[PDB]
């Protein structure tokens, strides 16, 4: 599993 | 009386929050004087985020690529630069609502209030601790990057955190307001994991003092222990070592209650070895470690 | 992801908070347009509080007995009246920061944000539920009366609570903003106790859905149950009965997760009968009942 | 024990 950058 | 997880009043931060859009990516920024601070990955496209070269990505932008919206007023961007993992967007208008403020970096074990935001608009406020492994256990959804964490002293907002990303385990990672990450994390959508965590011992003791101050005394006992013998128990249960400076910091709470710090450590030893046999402390059936000694004194004493 | 007890951003309420002093007694008031609302016991002396006759106490005051301070600006009082357990103090200046607002009375089981205040100055923000016995488990010290509880929808603040007093067990009691108490309590320093409390079942189910949405699935099982058989278990463990309207309200969360409400009730039955065998749900070792279905959808979906 | 009104 990967990190998620939390812009949209 | 009563003891609750309590955030700082958020008004002073709400007036700083703006929306920052680059292309098809949008997030929140923090508007202080004539500068907007935001996570640099606003300049990524979706396919830019596995292995971005940020210096390349930024060279290919100019001022008119950044749309900054303060309510329903667009702020014109007149300069931009990268500082570590944040962007500084110079705008033509100083924020009239800029509070007195400081950029501080906090230590693991310290707490702060998070103003969660989406599209420049504040959504809710909650309290977080910086974990020993430099993550925070927050509540953040896509679009929340650029939300900030802070403490307030007098009328001065000390910003300590800006939100960037969620790790695979569901915990959160971010930077201080100079753009330096807390912990060994990078703003890339890669496999990354936090180091093993540990429980914040001085905070657990502080919360036990809050419990006594509020009338939960069932876990108290006539035993004491030595710092050395307590730290042997702490290491076995994955608690951080207790220092003499921690004992000192707990001084005022130990005085108020009449319970010596090492006496309270004897209680914690027993709780660790035997559990709570179905009872609770301050409404919890677990030992809580996200209240600092300051948080306890603040709330069990009432500084407005 | 993540799930936290989250308050509404408090800025809109902070700009309404003032300090109200009568004689040697002081507390907070709420300044909307040209009226300040505060607990009527500001007109008591210490010896007036065991058996006050408020109508007598108020007849003996006039406008110049009330000192209202908005920051470091005194507001001149030009009228006063009693409405149930609050005072309405007409002042010569409308509050320029008055938000869109509503006075609503809430039901037991519903939540709201508390802006704790001292001397007219906001101190912290936290989330509370109205208990089935009409108390709230807050954090309030002497001087906190007149702090308010509220929800925010769009830009409209719905005030639902004003704080008055602490009961002997350490729980808190107050009024709606028309001055009518929640529960069978009076603003007198007498022996008073809350009715027996119960656990808010629909909220526990909502929080279990939040847990699944965040990846805690260990308590799930292949069993289902009937509403009737579940309510037999609820009554035995002092849980409120679950209605068909509750099942309906949980509809959206049941759809999102694919877990039927009565399937989730089978999990709750097992948790009630067997406990958690040392595991946690959303970081808690107890079943949490102060999140409404709305709070869960709000946070697990992100309305700013 | 008695209720406490929480002015000051």
């Amino acid at each position: 599993n990967r990190a998620t950058l939390q812009a949209i | 009386s009563g003891f609750r997880k309590m955030a700082f009043p958020s008004g002073k931060v709400e007036g700083c929050m703006v929306q920052v859009t680059c292309g098809t990516t949008t997030l929140n920024g923090l508007w202080l004087d004539d500068v907007v601070y935001c996570p640099r990955h606003v300049i990524c496209t979706s396919e830019d985020m596995l292995n971005p070269n940020y210096e390349d990505l930024l060279i290919r932008k100019s001022n008119h690529n950044f749309l900054v919206q303060a309510g329903n007023v667009q702020l014109r961007v007149i300069g931009h630069s990268m500082q570590n993992c944040v962007l500084k967007l110079k705008v033509d208008t100083a924020n009239p609502k800029t509070p007195k403020y400081k950029f501080v970096r906090i230590q693991p074990g310290q707490t702060f209030s998070v103003l969660a935001c989406y599209n420049g608009s504040p959504s809710g406020v909650y309290q977080c601790a910086m974990r020993p492994n430099f993550t925070i256990k927050g509540s953040f959804l896509n679009g929340s990057a650029g939300s900030v964490g802070f403490n307030i002293d007098y009328d001065c907002v000390s910003f300590c955190y800006m939100h960037h990303m969620e790790l695979p385990t569901g915990v959160h990672a971010g930077t201080d307001l100079e753009g330096n990450f807390y912990g060994p994390f990078v703003d890339r959508q890669t496999a990354q994991a936090a180091g093993t965590d540990t429980t914040i011992t001085v905070n657990v003791l502080a919360w036990l003092y809050a419990a006594v101050i509020n009338g939960d005394r069932w876990f108290l006992n006539r035993f004491t222990t030595t710092l050395n013998d307590f730290n042997l128990v702490a290491m076995k249960y994955n608690y951080e070592p207790l220092t003499q400076d921690h004992v000192d910091i707990l001084g005022p709470l130990s005085a108020q209650t009449g319970i010596a710090v090492l006496d309270m450590c004897a209680s914690l030893k027993e709780l660790l070895q035997n559990g709570m046999n179905g009872r609770t402390i301050l409404g919890s059936a677990l030992l809580e470690d996200e209240f600092t000694p300051f948080d306890v004194v603040r709330q069990c004493s009432g500084v407005t």
